[PDB]
């Protein structure tokens, strides 16, 4: 409820759905999704989302031209299964977002960005071509914000990640619990991200 | 404007007339409307003749309007995203001559049951063709040759039992492949060619497995990673990595990338 700001932002949320996060922790992320979403004028007009949850291939739930009032999405984004599964492959739902989220680009002058809330490490067999899509992604101008979570949180990828761009920054939590104490910081940087909004 | 919505979302000018019972296009518009949707109303038929006064228009939805019959006159100079799913239509109209710029093209379910020669002529600018939800059971020739600039391809839900060997012919930029749920048995030889292709869906499919489906098993060999399975969930949709679903008609599930091959040609 603290600050709060509205723009030109198609912001997706990747969830990561690994076990390295109980079922009610998965809880509290969902939690920190659906605030990030109130804080956000929500609509196919002003700030459009989508909601995937990952490990073995992408899970959508939620997607930018899904026309849906903003109280609808807020519940599915907070029904959203928790998977719990061995791996989350992080290169995966990038390599998805770019060619499924992001392929052509119908708000040209909107900003992008990709939360990706990382909570564990994926199996280094999958990251062949991670750089690939951060790198594809950015040439979209996809601005990626990788936010680590917990002592499983690939640092390396979180790392990778911020130096591709300057806009990539980063941000690390001990736990879920910390995100309802980031959460208005990271929407903030958000904010000064894209272009205003009117009402 | 009266009966239709209006709003200017950045710098561009949409206009809804959307699931308001409508039987034909409005009257005077905004003259810089550049997106128009009309879903959902009640249409059976449309002619995009109508719409060259809106010489800004961009984007065009008409989806769930029954239409059975699209007469495709004079030009739309700037169409770039033409949305026709979710509709009646027998057959694919020429969109080629008329629609210049267009990028998208959606005419997923639809009662489609053939692609006549030359059907995508016209149409260079093309990256986004769904034909998803259809009855087609072959296919054209050159069919993608007028857009060689394509990045996604689909083709899934179909009753198709075999594709054009040089279907994706100078396609070096497709990077999705939907072709689930058919009823292909066979993959012509070097239909995959040399592009990298980073998502193809293959499940769904009686492939027969025998010395003709060898040049598609080393294929899949080489694209496990390439691979992946379509799940719907009124909810939720998923795109996951699984070249084991790519499975032997008969043969108990059994994984194609695995079939030995067993006294098959040498070379």
């Amino acid at each position: 409820h603290d600050f709060y700001c509205s723009r030109l932002l198609d912001l997706v949320f990747l969830l990561d759905g690994s076990s390295r996060l109980s079922e009610a922790e998965f809880e509290v992320l969902k939690a920190f999704v659906v605030d990030m979403m109130e804080q956000l004028r929500i609509s196919q007009k002003w700030v459009r989302v989508a909601v995937v949850e990952y490990h073995d291939g992408s899970h959508a739930y939620i997607g930018l031209k899904d026309r849906k009032r903003p109280s609808e999405l807020r519940r599915i984004a907070s029904q959203v299964k928790y998977a719990g599964s061995q791996v989350a492959s992080t290169s995966e739902v990038l390599k998805y977002t770019l060619f499924q989220i992001f392929s052509k680009i119908d708000r040209p002058e909107a900003s992008r960005i990709a939360l990706l809330l990382m909570a564990s490490q994926e199996p280094q067999r999958m990251s062949r071509n991670f750089v690939r899509y951060v790198q594809g992604l950015k040439k979209k101008k996809v601005i990626v914000i990788p936010v680590g979570i917990g002592p499983h949180a690939n640092l390396k990828q979180i790392r990778l990640i911020e130096k591709q761009a300057p806009e990539n920054k980063a941000f690390v939590l001990s736990s879920v619990d910390e995100l309802e104490q980031q959460r208005d910081e990271i929407v903030s940087y958000l904010c000064d991200l894209a272009p205003e909004a009117p009402p | 404007h009266p009966i239709c919505e209006v709003s200017k979302v950045a710098s561009h000018l949409e206009v809804n007339c959307d699931k308001r019972q409508l039987t034909a296009l409005p009257p005077d518009l905004p003259k810089d409307t550049t997106i128009l949707h009309l879903s959902e109303n009640l249409l059976y038929t449309f002619s995009l003749a109508t719409l060259m006064p809106y010489t800004r228009l961009t984007q065009l939805n008409l989806d769930r309007c029954e239409l059975t019959k699209l007469q495709v006159d004079g030009t739309l100079p700037v169409l770039g995203t033409l949305d026709l799913s979710h509709n009646q239509l027998q057959s694919l109209p020429l969109l080629g001559q008329t629609l210049p710029a267009l990028t998208v093209l959606d005419v997923s379910f639809n009662r489609l049951t053939s692609l006549p020669l030359g059907a995508l002529r016209g149409l260079g600018e093309l990256q986004e063709l769904y034909l998803k939800g259809n009855e087609l059971k072959t296919l054209p020739p050159g069919l993608l040759t007028p857009t060689p600039k394509l990045e996604k391809l689909s083709l899934a839900n179909n009753q198709l039992t075999e594709l054009p060997a040089g279907l994706l012919n100078g396609l070096e930029n497709l990077d999705t492949l939907l072709l689930q749920e058919n009823s292909l048995y066979t993959i012509p030889k070097g239909f995959f060619g040399s592009h990298l292709l980073p998502f193809a869906f293959l499940h769904g499919n009686p492939w027969l497995c025998n010395c003709e489906i060898l040049y598609f098993r080393r294929w899949l060999q080489d694209n496990a990673e390439n691979v992946y399975v379509w799940k719907q969930g009124v909810d939720v949709k998923a795109v996951t990595s699984n070249v084991a679903s790519v499975q032997c008609d008969n043969s108990d599930k059994f994984p194609v990338y695995k079939y030995p091959g067993k006294g098959c040609p040498t070379l």
